[PDB]
DNA sequence: CTGGCCTATA
DNA sequence: TTTTTATAGGCCAG
């Protein structure tokens, strides 16, 4: 969990309110992945739990800070998911909501960090509602998401919103150039793939990840001219599919942008693949395929347990059908 | 080690008893029947004390040290039974067994029930040094091919006279559930002392109760026999099979079909099967399929199997069984 | 002893409640007539007075002064309810205590008479989460409680309750609070709190409340931290994501002119200014609506548009009504499906791109 | 106090509808042919619990097993107050487990304390675990002479077939607009409460077949209208608007005249009427119209004041056209959540109507 | 009660089931008694009735016989309810192991009246794993004076390790005539008036169960005030119709709009959940479209609905069938938005009707 | 009253 | 060679 420089002022504004004792008991921070909301919170958590605060700072030498420092501090609850899983269940919430009525087991404040509100089960969300509207005293909640609009209506209105806007593109690229050594064009794409978030950007270069985009790009460079899109299975069928599908989505879109002669593309670093999409596919089909590729991505992410291989396979067999002349293409609904 | 089919057992247990009787297989009736044929003849050779013992990996190193002790001379002859885990003899139990292999008396008679064994499980020292001493009984069930003979065989041992056509009708109704086929004859001989089981006579005394695995279904699809399929579905329902399982087993195959069908333009049929490690007995069946089904039908099958996966796990839908009845028909044109 | 506005200002007497005047009336009305039911159910969207009112009805039943519709708030009994400490208002977090075993306990302790109050009032909130079995356990008792017992159910999502449960209740559907309703209330509060505000920023806040007082109060408390102490127009608008009127129209224009290169290039400067995408889409839906309207009668364009009106009327004259509906339609669906696409930006891009390639008919 | 509870019929005479159930029972008590497992089913509020209790009351009446219990003998009055030591009203939804059912069984053998019969009435019986169902099986097929089972439930399909085959099933039907109305009147009269005759038609309808839903609705009508059940009160509470203004906008729409459509919306707007509400009454009308086309007598009994005009519309407009207006007004609904502004959305929906109007489209450039 | 009174006390008295009875007869007759019988089949087709006869014929004072006498002390004693050596366990209320262990501790002591100790375990599917294990031990080593008659409607639940120790007799469902005849018999003996077709309607409604039949009659006899009339029975069965969805498919294809909108009204009384009617219809349409690809697509399941279905299949155009289908699915997609769920289903059929290919809707 | 096991609903 | 998941209700042996 790292701390990024673009947090300083967001932190300094949020602590302030707390420092006055007028902090809001239920802050929902919205940040892209990799924007460092987890560290922004930690900072806020640590400050709330330290018994000898040096202004904004946590001292390190008080009992509180020590315990916090060593995993175990009785009054800090983390609500992430069970290790094997990707939802955050109701039973897990209910422990935290109960123990919260016990006087602070070290007579301080109690802080609850909900790592990603998106992961609250529908049942977990509601269970959180009454405690969240009116917690005991000196209780402090922190939740985070990508997208507040995906969050239970009633949960949303008990929180105060704080927006973690990402730094200017320029700043972020200069940030990056100092962490990885890649082409300028590269950074820029990685960054743009990542909706602006440096570090979410940076994370692309760290994994097996960028090596795998190059593989998607290679494969794609073949399917386009030839019409073999089932050929993509191998580069897409992988646990990281939602991400790689999103990569493919942005390529289709960049091509659609060139059919319109737009200045920004996203995949700045592969303007050759972008052009070949523009050349061998009609607007009508670039667009339709963009449609389906996103729509599956959603399902792949939002349907518990759904079979990746079957879904990606059907998507590829079906794209090939769209390629045929005169087939009827998909048009969003409702 | 004298390998046997349950029918043959009765005779080679009369010749000579042997220190070890290995009952291996899957079929619930061939096991019970064999089991009992042995216990019966053991009492009758002086055996009073009979002990049973199910071996989980749960049996401690104190539960297997109360079995090795369970055989000391001279006690009136005792019949020690052992039951087996799903996996068979693990590395922990592969060794406990080794301890029993040399403790063999005319006083202690070993009986062992369970599934078939992995080939290097069978070839694990203790088992082959039991080998010239032991008898082994194949209890696998007969399949849609091998089955009628087993019926016309049992039919005769119960001295009943079955017709070509009545045989056909028992095999349809009771496939994969011998224990019901067996009572089927028992019930028919009480019905008619004649012993003559004309078709129409046997017809009236039957009920439909086959047991299939999801594999049976995909096979019927692969070979384009639709009426068979639909029967399999209807029975798979009433046994309450998780339909999720059906989806996934149809898919391993339907996706493989997609992928063969494509490449089959470029590389010969045979090289492809090799490429993919396609079990030999499956291979003729597969080609049949690849021949009847277009590269489009396959695609429609894939789209339609996908709609029913979503319909199941996203929409929490009822449809599923009927969506599969229909998928099943599509793959048979 | 600080607490968020959203919490402090919970109406503590009927007199202090905003709107919902049809509920407040039948409640006060029945309390007075003597026609007091045993199972009131309270519904509506988040933050419009559901459980604030339940709690008010409970003070009203138990008040030391008498069963009233206008409860004092100055007897041991109203104070205790205010603070949650009152023994004979049993408040259940249904969303937490959903299990039958739990609600069967509830029942086993109904037969017993009230401690210090006149009625034993069960307030089951977020009631839509009780299990199926829990709902049915209540069936017999909810229909036929002891004379000393009253049930007050509240939920945001009443669709989810079995129809057998509804049959047995009086259902009061609280309306969403009106834009002005929310606004006057915002004014009052910021005044009593002694905080500086600018009229037009209350305007933006009420709109953005999207019908809900709590929502509204939470936005306000966000204004007050973001704003350094003031709730100014400048501040709220930066925070909310509000648009300067030109940028929206320019996009509508480039959109109908099938001008790809410009729609994208124009979204890109929007991206840089940090615009709230759902706002864009909405403002855009709004202009398309004017336009289609004017085409009906020329006088339907507002005084409010003056600086735009030249560009509006053109779009009205040029573009066929039919083709404007497809534009509206397409951006509406696009807003709906917005939070599902991989970025918010990418969603606006797929949406406008789709719309772009309409222009020529045949 | 509370209507829904006060008016529970206390004799068969007092029960509304359900002739087919009432007749059968009565025909059978005097006929001396009396089952041991009666099962009562049908939607909420149609009289199953109250019939069940009436049967019990009739089975034990000190005068004799009779279809017309006397409502005065100790047993009758006692059953009415719910404190009769031989009518065991079992709340199946709390006693759901087997170990519970087993206790009920253990005490079946024992003979009644005061009456001809020990009557178990097992209400909301569909909640019993699978286990406790089968536990009932044998005792339900072959009880003792002095035992009777009255099962009642909202949904019977939940009951194992093995249970059903064992009992007489009386499925009470939901109630006619007219049947409910008559009752709502009787009660309001007897209870001395001023009412407008139409407020009753309006409630009887909103009741959606349920007599309880009806009374519950009336109760809060009495409260909303302050001691009076008035049409203004009722349609306020129901979100109906009084029927002219809805229809008038439909007509304006089919007649393609925009000015009036928009005007009628501006007028809807000063009243503040609820936007989804309006869209709904309109589909609500567009339907009855498509309906009346099909079968003529099908036009409702509630809209006498509007029929002249409705009839006219069914006459003059092609079904294919009407399915269009409904379609269009429907997705309008689907869209309303997402439209910028709930009004704007309703406005825009009708504009779509005019732009795609079949008989006089909006003017192309 | 009819269901109780007319319980066969003699083998002759039993309806159908001839393939069980005959084997039982001959086994008693020819000295072949298994140590354990299991009787299965659906609700009310003779499962336990036959169990209780095997007991009479097993202990008759005349001897072991196919033709028990029903008059000896032992035979009226069992007919009655209290025969010292017929232990009829209600295995559903006594399922725990404690209870089964205690039953079986007395298995060893001899029978104090007749030839055999007969344990008659009914609705036996309910016993625990552990109560089965315990039962098994005694069925593997049956005492001689002991026999075990096991009955359950759902045998699929007994362990394979028990099914393998009982001769299992699967009772058949009774045929419409088989049921009709017994109806006529009984109704006459009780001296009760009936029209030929009232009985044909009852038997059909019973769905193959002789109990569901007698239960349906007792009630019939009430609605008729002592007479079983077609006027009357037809009435009562319409009270109880599952019908509504299959019926609307038939009445939709035939363009009969009064019958279509009256069925929609019939549905409202029975008190339907509307999105559910729709779904039974889409689901019927599907099932039919497949009995167009093969006959085998109609289930073991379908029987009472069945005759109707095969005819619906023959007499329809399969391009038409996917036509209706598109319209119903859309009505569904539309139904939460339609103003009244009822109105929704109505306008969905009204749409189905005006866009009828075969006989369209009249235009002004 | 725990831990093993089964089931139904969404 | 045989499989979605989160929450719930429930039965049983010892
Ligand atoms: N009608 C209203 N009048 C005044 N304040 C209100 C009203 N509705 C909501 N609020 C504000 O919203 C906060 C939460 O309200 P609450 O009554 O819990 O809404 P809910 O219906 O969602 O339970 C209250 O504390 C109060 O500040
Ligand atoms: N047939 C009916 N006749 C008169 N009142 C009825 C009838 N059905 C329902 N009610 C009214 O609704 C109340 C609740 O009825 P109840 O019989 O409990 O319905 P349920 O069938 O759902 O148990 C009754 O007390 C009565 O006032
Ligand atoms: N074959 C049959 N002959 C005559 N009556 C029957 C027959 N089957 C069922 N019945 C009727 O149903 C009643 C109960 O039958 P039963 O044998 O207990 O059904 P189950 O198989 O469900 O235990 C009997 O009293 C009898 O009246
Ligand atoms: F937040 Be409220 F109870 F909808
Ligand atoms: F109100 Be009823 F018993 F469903
Ligand atoms: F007694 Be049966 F199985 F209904
Ligand atoms: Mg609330
Ligand atoms: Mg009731
Ligand atoms: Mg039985
Ligand atoms: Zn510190
Ligand atoms: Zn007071
Ligand atoms: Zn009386
Ligand atoms: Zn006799």
């Amino acid at each position: 969990m790292r701390w990024y420089p673009w947090l300083r002022p967001d932190f300094e504004k949020l602590v302030a309110s707390y420092q006055a004792g007028r902090g809001h008991h239920a802050l929902l921070i919205q940040a892209l992945p990799g924007m460092g909301d987890d560290a922004l919170i930690y900072a806020l958590s640590r400050y709330l739990l330290c018994q000898q605060p040096q202004g904004h700072k946590s001292c390190g030498h008080c009992r509180g800070c020590q315990l916090m420092q060593a995993g175990t501090h009785p009054d800090y609850y983390t609500l992430a998911p069970e290790k094997g899983k990707n939802t955050l269940g109701v039973d897990a919430v209910r422990e935290v909501t109960e123990k919260l009525n016990e006087h602070a087991r070290l007579g301080g404040a109690k802080v609850v960090w909900v790592t990603d509100a998106a992961l609250l089960t529908d049942a977990a969300a509601n269970a959180l509602l009454k405690t969240l509207e009116e917690p005991p005293a000196e209780t402090w909640f922190f939740l985070a998401t990508r997208e507040p609009e995906r969050l239970l209506a009633t949960l949303r209105s008990r929180c105060r919103l704080h927006y973690l806007a990402p730094p200017p593109e320029q700043y972020a690229v200069t940030w990056l150039s100092r962490e990885v050594t890649m082409s300028q064009d590269a950074l820029l794409a990685a960054l743009r793939l990542s909706a602006g978030s440096p570090g979410a950007a940076l994370a692309l270069f760290q994994g097996d990840n960028w090596q795998a985009r190059e593989t998607l790009c290679q494969a794609l460079a073949y399917s386009v001219p030839s019409g073999d899109w089932y050929s993509l299975l191998a580069a897409l069928n992988h646990e990281q599919a939602p991400a790689r599908l999103h990569w493919l989505a942005t390529l289709l879109m960049d091509a659609l942008k060139r059919h319109h002669g737009a200045a920004q593309v996203t995949n700045v670093d592969v303007p050759g693949l972008v052009a070949e999409l523009a050349n061998h596919l009609s607007p009508s089909r670039l667009q339709a395929i963009l449609g389906d590729v996103c729509h599956i991505r959603e399902q792949l992410m939002s349907v518990t347990g759904i079979n990746r291989e079957l879904l990606i396979t059907d998507l590829l067999l079906r794209i090939e059908h769209y390629l045929q002349p005169g087939v009827v293409l998909p048009v969003p609904h409702l | 080690m004298i390998r046997l089919y349950p029918e043959q057992l009765r005779a080679q247990l009369n010749e000579g008893l042997r220190a070890a009787y290995l009952l291996l297989g899957n079929d619930p009736l061939l096991l019970q029947e064999s089991q009992d044929a042995v216990r019966q003849v053991a009492a009758a050779q002086g055996f009073e004390e009979h002990h049973t013992f199910s071996i989980d990996p749960n049996t401690d190193w104190n539960a297997i040290f109360s079995l090795c002790q369970a055989m000391s001379l001279f006690a009136s002859r005792q019949t020690l039974l052992l039951l087996l885990p799903e996996n068979g003899p693990n590395a922990a139990i592969n060794e406990q067994l080794l301890t029993l292999t040399g403790l063999l008396h005319d006083d202690l008679l070993l009986i062992v029930r369970g599934n078939k064994l992995s080939k290097a499980q069978e070839n694990a020292a203790w088992f082959t040094a039991l080998a010239n001493r032991s008898v082994q009984v194949t209890c696998q069930t007969p399949e849609q091919a091998q089955l009628p003979r087993w019926v016309a065989a049992r039919a005769k041992q119960l001295n009943l006279e079955l017709d070509d056509a009545a045989n056909q009708v028992l095999c349809y109704c009771y496939e994969g559930n011998l224990l019901a086929l067996a009572q089927a004859l028992e019930r028919l001989s009480l019905l008619w002392p004649d012993g003559k089981l004309t078709l129409p006579r046997v017809e009236q005394a039957v009920n439909d109760a086959a047991h299939f695995t999801p594999f049976h279904w995909v096979d019927a699809l692969l070979m384009g026999k639709s009426k068979r399929a639909l029967h399999i579905l209807q029975q798979l329902r009433l046994e309450g099979s998780e339909p999720v399982i059906l989806l996934r087993t149809l898919q391993r195959e339907l996706l493989l079909l997609v992928n063969l069908k494509r490449q089959s333009a470029h590389t010969p049929l045979r090289a492809l099967f090799d490429k993919h490690r396609v079990w030999q007995n499956r291979r003729g069946m597969m080609g049949e399929a690849l021949n009847r089904l277009s590269q489009t039908q396959l695609r429609q099958a894939v789209q339609l199997l996908t709609r029913t996966e979503l319909t199941l796990k996203q929409d929490y839908g009822q449809s599923v069984w009927a969506e599969l009845e229909g998928l099943s028909l599509l793959l048979c044109h | 002893s600080y607490q968020v506005l959203a919490r402090k200002w919970r109406p503590q007497t009927f007199a202090d409640v905003v709107g919902q005047e049809h509920v407040l009336t039948a409640l006060a009305n029945g309390l007075s007539l003597g026609r007091i039911h045993h199972a009131y159910l309270f519904s509506g969207t988040r933050g419009v007075g559901k459980t604030s009112i339940a709690r008010l009805l409970a003070k009203g039943l138990n008040c030391e002064t008498g069963i009233t519709a206008t409860p004092c708030g100055v007897c041991d009994n109203c104070r205790e309810i205010e603070q949650g400490r009152f023994v004979d208002l049993i408040e259940i977090d249904a969303a937490s205590r959903t299990k039958v075993e739990d609600t069967r306990d509830l029942l086993d302790n109904v037969q017993y008479a009230p401690a210090r109050g006149r009625f034993k009032v069960y307030l089951i909130d977020e009631v839509h989460m009780l299990s199926r079995h829990s709902f049915n356990a209540l069936l017999k008792t909810l229909e036929e409680p002891p004379e000393h017992v009253k049930f007050l159910l509240a939920t945001a999502d009443p669709q989810k309750l079995p129809v057998t449960i509804l049959s047995r209740c009086l259902q009061f559907h609280l309306k969403a609070l009106d834009v002005e309703q929310i606004r006057h209330q915002l004014e009052h509060i910021l005044n009593e709190e002694h905080i500086a505000h600018e009229p037009r920023a209350l305007q933006l806040l009420a709109r953005a409340a999207e019908g809900s007082l709590r929502d509204a109060l939470s936005l306000t408390d966000q204004a007050i931290a973001s704003g350094d102490g003031q709730v100014s127009t400048q501040a709220v608008s930066a925070m909310l994501g509000t648009l300067d009127d030109d940028q929206a129209l320019s996009l509508v224009e480039a959109m109908v002119e099938a001008n790809g290169e410009r729609v994208m290039a124009l979204i890109n400067e929007a991206a840089a200014r940090g615009i709230e995408w759902e706002a864009l889409l909405v403002e855009m839906l709004g202009l398309l609506h004017r336009i289609a309207m004017v085409q009906l009668s020329p006088a339907a364009l507002g005084n409010d548009m003056a600086a735009i009106e030249l560009r509006m009327r053109e779009l009205a004259r040029t573009i066929p009504p039919t083709d404007i509906q497809l534009y509206y339609q397409t951006l509406l669906i696009g807003r709906k499906e917005l939070p599902y696409a991989p970025d918010r930006r990418m969603g606006v891009e797929m949406t406008l791109l789709r719309a772009l390639a309409f222009h020529p008919r045949m």
